[PDB]
């Protein structure tokens, strides 16, 4: 899929002639107990940062951008991902680096005087010029050049990242309701609780402790040889919605204590009804929008091109690896083409462009994932997946009652299962692991009985190095420069490497098909 | 919209239509500089 | 060791023979960090239910046994068995059917107005005759009819009250302090909460989990290939005092909630100064005691001689198991002896009479035993262990600084560990899981190799029949028949199991030493 | 002892030794039944 075919739109029409045959199959693949189980937790998985991110996007841009047009966007893009995307197991929706790029603009904005939600439609419209043309020129052939060493390296950092999140949400709810010798009994409830509460971080953390336990218990139980096969298989399945309903029925029978609950908005409306509409004039609402920015939109524009590119084609290589038994082919220009196309649109109606979430799809792959009798045996590659989580987002307003008696920290221990199920195929935690392991115990791989021990972990140590450098680079004003630094791997990788490691040592370490050289 | 928007030229729609038919235009002529490049 | 020699003292003269020349490698052979972190566990396991056997013994007895006696009487008793005992791995102490049988007499005391201490001395007087005349007819010969089968029905329904036991504990706390939207702010803390407290019972919960957690990770870490071997190994052999240490100093750092904290008696007096002195006279001490409960009392004492002849004897039969390495000797005369005679001593100074618990015994022995490389190589078979135990028992009372940070919910996790390690070696518990595992998975074993799958699970279910018999007597009012519905189950592995078992299936499933016929 | 007690002819070391020797009477007693039985 990554050769240069040397035609207009090659690429783009390789894609559709390699995944639109097995349109058929799409949608009969996912009569199975499995991709329902699926559906479930990943409309959590997708729903519950949609909502974070939303409410944090309405706080930082005056809610011109909020929960709601961060749902409508999702599920809109999602369902129409799944009915034509060529990787269909791919999940579209909200990113951290995107939330960074919409503060750093309205920021801007403000200092400048521009009106955010008429610059970001130009950047919508230059988003559209941009992908075309790369398209075009199958400008995404050069995602051949991104080996197993940066995408590992970004999709480890991805899911430390998102555990270290997740647990610093237990930490601020910690912060919030202290544990303290005396309270106030009566405190003021409405909007969120104005001091702190008794019992409320405890149980938090018992509620995040359980859901990730019996998630844990009932991965475990599926791969264990207990109960009839079958049966055990569809209770596997079903274990992280068994896990939830466990744990958000104990929070339920306790009703004394508080606990964080998920908020959707009250209905499809726009999240600020006196600052813009559900259109966006590019002209400007209450200000005519200078002439200079409409050319001007173009950088933001490759920014922000740049950003959704390099994460959603790195998670096209990561859930299509040849290692995770993919049949069905993926494509890297009409994934993109799709992605950029749909979040310029977006931007006229004043809507948040999205990406490919690395976390949010390699856990759909997982959970799509037969494990054989250790081994994968198929995946499950089908649209109705998808298709059905972005229509559930969809319809997340209209759940309320549903969705008021779910606490955070049930989601918030799925979100950490989720983070450590993310590392299971990636060979850097591996080599990670094999630092604190004697050499005798080391693994039947190629690159343990090829390459030395000592010359192995220099290889991880390296690997270590440019983690440690990609996580400052993230917690700096200068977050925005993190694909740039990523990339930066690539020269090191195929330059720098190449000069202390003999060739057999790459071939063995940085392999795509895992193969002994 | 919303409350009181300025009344400009061309109305949403119109607007719109006139850029993408400029981009499209645009994206036309990359394409036959293109066409023109690599063969002589 | 189970052979009758036809002389009078026979029994104890061999016992004396078989393991005292082994006296100066029981010395020599607790030189390892082994031995050091099993000192520190059994401690606590020792500790803990001396205590609180001690409180609801001060509470029924009106203080005229309690806690300060039960301590001293554990630390002398423990001290001259460790020095003379046969079989040094056995933990002496007190147990629920003894705290059964101190209420039960104190009754009929109160009620015929008899002083209960005094007839705790005659008893104790009748006991040390009726443990001479069994050993001097090698009565503990007996023993040997107590097959596989009654010794794993008592060990599993032992641990199964263990584990029930713990949970109550912590049950028990959430009822004390109950989650609840308000708290009175100022309730009186002395001597105990006089009112439900604020994030008490879900930090109890928190900390009995966090330290079963780490512990289960450090035994986990013992059998992994994670650090240098040696390092490993010690890390893991201190694994149950490393999670004692993380989880105190949790509670350490919590400053504002209450957690309940170990509390030991203030000194080395009586628990009721009023009521009696260190020595009780047997004649009385404010009313003359009848003649006639002199002679009577041999009833009492008959009862809890079968009380700690079969608990000690079948701890004996179930630590001392040929499968279990131990190849320095038991010796079932000497042991008896040494238990009852020094009960029979303690009750003429106003102290419980102990017996060799299960659990207690059980868990020193697992914690003393070398892993080969999933089969046991060897037992740290010595002497210094138990002895440093009843020291450090005796000394509880001078170490109040150390003690009264230590929470209980700590200790409860540490319950729950020894509960669920004391099931590793119980056949009836393997084939308890056979149950819900499908036959093509069962392990090449002689039971499952050799007998139906049904007829190993109809052996099973009489066993479980059995089980619920035992857990529904100890349950009523009449828990002190104990002893005898466990004994009835000899006649019936003896006599109504080859009624409808063949001889072979009754050799494969109730094995001595886990032989195939 | 402690508090106030009954005064007895014997005391507490007196009355364990004169129960002591019963016992040791009778287990004596019961030693040489057993060794006059098995043997006639
Ligand atoms: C929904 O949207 C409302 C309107 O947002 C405004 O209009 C849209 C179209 C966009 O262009 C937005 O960027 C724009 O803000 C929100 O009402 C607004 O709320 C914010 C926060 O309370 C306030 O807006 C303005 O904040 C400026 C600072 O960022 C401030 O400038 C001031 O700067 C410092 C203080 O930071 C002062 O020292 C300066 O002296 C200076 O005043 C603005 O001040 C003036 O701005 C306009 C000028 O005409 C006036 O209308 C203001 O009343 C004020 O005199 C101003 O504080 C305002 O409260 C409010 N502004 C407007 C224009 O309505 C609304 O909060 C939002 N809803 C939700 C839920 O977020
Ligand atoms: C330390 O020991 C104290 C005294 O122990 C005494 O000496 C030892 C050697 C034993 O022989 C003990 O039996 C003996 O009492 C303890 O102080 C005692 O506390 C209990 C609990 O309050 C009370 O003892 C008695 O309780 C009886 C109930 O079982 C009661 O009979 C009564 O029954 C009902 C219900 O209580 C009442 O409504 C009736 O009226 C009926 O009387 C006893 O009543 C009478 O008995 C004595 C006999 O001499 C009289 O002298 C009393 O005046 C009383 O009227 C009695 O209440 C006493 O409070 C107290 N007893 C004594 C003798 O001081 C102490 O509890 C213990 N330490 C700890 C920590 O428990
Ligand atoms: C309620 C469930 C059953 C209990 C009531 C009892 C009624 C009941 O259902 O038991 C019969 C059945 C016996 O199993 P049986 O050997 O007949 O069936 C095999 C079993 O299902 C294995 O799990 C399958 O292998 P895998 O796992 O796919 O690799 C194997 O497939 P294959 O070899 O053909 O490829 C099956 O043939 O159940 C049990 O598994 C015993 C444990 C009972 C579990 C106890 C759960 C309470
Ligand atoms: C804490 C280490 C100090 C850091 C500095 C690093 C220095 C450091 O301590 O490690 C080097 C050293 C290498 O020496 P080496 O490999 O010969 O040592 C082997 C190691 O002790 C194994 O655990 C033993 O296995 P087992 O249990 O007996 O079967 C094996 O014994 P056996 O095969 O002859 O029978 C030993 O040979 O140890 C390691 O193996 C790495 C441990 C990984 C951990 C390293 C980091 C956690
Ligand atoms: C599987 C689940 C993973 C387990 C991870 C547990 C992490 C617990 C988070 C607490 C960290 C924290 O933040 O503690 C500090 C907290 C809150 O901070 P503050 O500064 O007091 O707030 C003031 C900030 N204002 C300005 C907003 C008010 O203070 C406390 O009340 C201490 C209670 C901590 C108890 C820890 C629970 C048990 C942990 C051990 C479990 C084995
Ligand atoms: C591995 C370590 C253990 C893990 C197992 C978890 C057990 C925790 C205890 C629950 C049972 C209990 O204690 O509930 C019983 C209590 C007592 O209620 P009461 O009406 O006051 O009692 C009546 C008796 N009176 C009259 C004396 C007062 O109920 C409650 O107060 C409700 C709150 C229970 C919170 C449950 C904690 C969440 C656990 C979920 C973790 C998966
Ligand atoms: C890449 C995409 C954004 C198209 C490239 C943008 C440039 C070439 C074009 C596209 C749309 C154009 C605008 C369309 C409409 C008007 C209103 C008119 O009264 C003045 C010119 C003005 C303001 C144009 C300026 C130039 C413009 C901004
Ligand atoms: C860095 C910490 C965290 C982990 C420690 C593991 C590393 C440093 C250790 C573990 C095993 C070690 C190797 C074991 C044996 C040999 C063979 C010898 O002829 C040269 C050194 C060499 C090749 C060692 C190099 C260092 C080594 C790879
Ligand atoms: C097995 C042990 C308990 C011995 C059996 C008890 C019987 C046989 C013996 C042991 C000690 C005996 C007591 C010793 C001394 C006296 C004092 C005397 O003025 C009256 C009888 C009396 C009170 C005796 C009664 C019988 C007695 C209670
Ligand atoms: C109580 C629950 C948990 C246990 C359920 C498992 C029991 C009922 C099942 C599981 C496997 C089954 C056995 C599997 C196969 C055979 C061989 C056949 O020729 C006779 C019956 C027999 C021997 C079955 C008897 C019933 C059996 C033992």
């Amino acid at each position: 899929p990554l050769q240069q075919t040397g035609q207009l739109f090659g690429g783009l029409v390789r894609d559709i002639r390699r995944r639109y045959p097995y349109y058929l199959s799409d949608i009969t693949d996912a009569f199975s107990p499995q991709v329902l189980a699926a559906v479930i937790f990943i409309y959590f998985a997708a729903l519950s940062p949609a909502i974070t991110f939303g409410g944090l996007l309405g706080e930082k841009t005056r809610n011109q951008m909020g929960v709601s047009e961060l749902l409508i966007s999702t599920a809109v893009q999602g369902i129409l991902f799944a009915l034509l995307g060529a990787q269909p197991l791919l999940v579209v929706g909200f990113s951290g680096p995107l939330l960074v790029f919409e503060e750093a603009f309205f920021s801007f904005c403000e200092t400048n005087g521009l009106e955010y939600i008429v610059g970001r439609v130009w950047i919508g419209f230059w988003l559209i010029l941009l992908v075309v043309l790369v398209v075009a020129f199958e400008g995404s052939f050069l995602v051949r050049f991104i080996s197993r060493y940066t995408q590992e390296i970004f999709s480890f950092l991805i899911s430390l990242i998102f555990i270290y999140e997740t647990f610093s949400k237990l930490i601020k709810i910690f912060q919030d309701h202290p544990l303290q010798k005396t309270y106030n009994y009566n405190v003021l409830m409405v909007p969120k609780p104005q001091g702190p509460l008794p019992n409320t971080a405890l149980l938090s953390l018992v509620l995040m402790a359980g859901t990730f336990f019996f998630a844990m218990m009932l991965r475990k139980f599926k791969n264990s040889s207990y109960f009839p096969g079958k049966l055990r298989r569809v209770i596997g399945d079903f274990g992280v919605p068994i896990s939830i309903l466990i744990m958000v029925l104990v929070d339920f029978f306790i009703q004394d204590t508080y606990t964080q609950k998920l908020s959707v908005p009250d209905g499809f409306k726009v999240s600020n009804s006196s600052a813009r509409g559900w259109v966006i004039h590019p002209l400007g609402l209450r200000s005519e929008f200078p002439i200079w920015m409409m050319f001007a939109s173009a950088l933001p524009a490759l920014l922000v091109f740049i950003l959704i590119f390099l994460e959603s084609q790195i998670t096209t290589l990561i859930v299509s690896k040849p290692e995770r038994k993919m049949v069905k082919g993926s494509g890297f220009h009409l994934d993109l083409l799709l992605v950029v196309g749909m979040g310029g649109v977006a931007a006229l109606f004043g809507m948040p462009w999205l990406s490919a979430t690395t976390v949010r799809s390699v856990t759909h792959a997982n959970a799509l994932t037969v494990m054989g009798k250790a081994q994968i045996q198929e995946v499950k590659e089908q649209r109705i997946s998808g298709l059905l989580v972005a229509v559930l987002v969809g319809l997340s307003i209209l759940m309320e009652p549903i969705l008021s008696r779910i606490p955070l920290a049930v989601l918030f221990g799925i979100f950490l299962y989720m983070g450590v199920t993310s590392l299971s195929g990636i060979q850097l935690f591996d080599r990670i692991l094999l630092l604190f392991k004697p050499p005798k115990y080391h693994p039947d791989v190629p690159y343990v009985k090829r390459v030395k021990t000592w010359r192995m972990h220099l290889f991880t140590g390296i690997q270590i190095i440019c983690l440690a450098v990609l996580w400052v680079v993230k917690s700096t004003p200068a977050s925005l420069a993190l694909p740039f630094v990523l990339i930066l791997t690539v020269p090191l990788r195929r330059v720098l490497l190449p000069l202390i490691f003999r060739n057999v040592e790459l071939q063995c370490l940085d392999a795509d098909d895992a193969k002994a050289t | 919209g919303e409350r009181v928007q300025l009344a400009h030229h061309f109305s949403e729609p119109e607007i719109t239509l006139i850029i993408f038919g400029v981009m499209a235009g645009v994206i036309g002529t990359i394409l036959l500089i293109s066409y023109g490049i690599r063969r002589l």
